């Protein structure tokens, strides 16, 4: 959470980065999300939210893999797929 | 022993693949299946089948003559 707060605040530094956030956000969120609001969103998050949210998107989900280069040892898609769940859990 | 990564050298080949949970396990099982086994059978009858019918012919004739050798034996013994 702290990393993300740092990132956010740090990223919004100077005319350009800000201007770009305005214009782009208007496109995407319809409005401009005031720093404070992001800070509130981040604060809400804690371990449980992470586990629940991570599981929702990553747990036992099908990956899209892209490879390039000396990839002979890149694991087979089945194998990568199997790595998206744990037999302990 | 030999591991992936130390097998051999490969140049410029792309390989697209798909998740098993995204495709069918039996695409066109019968539609494309039968035609193909016909095709593979056809492709090989002539080298596999011949020696077997040869055995087949020799097996039926072989037992035949075995019975007709003794049972048929008498036959004639006339005096």
């Amino acid at each position: 959470k702290n990393l993300l707060r740092n990132a956010l605040v740090s990223h919004l530094d100077g005319t350009t980065p800000v201007c770009e956030d305005i214009g782009r956000s208007l496109l995407t969120y319809g409005r401009r999300i005031p720093l404070a609001e992001w800070e509130s969103r981040i604060a809400e998050v804690d371990a449980r939210v992470v586990r629940e949210v991570c599981s929702k998107y990553f747990y036992d989900q099908c990956p899209a893999v892209a490879g390039f280069g000396p990839i002979e040892q890149l694991p087979d898609y089945n194998r990568i797929r199997s790595g998206m769940f744990w037999l302990r859990f | 022993g030999r591991q992936f990564g130390h097998l051999t050298r490969v140049r410029h080949v792309i390989t697209y693949s798909l998740s098993p949970f995204e495709q069918r396990a039996f695409p066109h099982y019968f539609s494309k299946g039968i035609p193909n086994v016909l095709r593979r059978t056809r492709a090989c009858i002539l080298r596999v089948a011949p020696p077997f019918v040869a055995f087949y012919l020799v097996y039926t004739w072989g037992t035949q003559e075995f019975e007709k050798s003794k049972r048929k034996n008498p036959a004639a013994y006339e005096n």
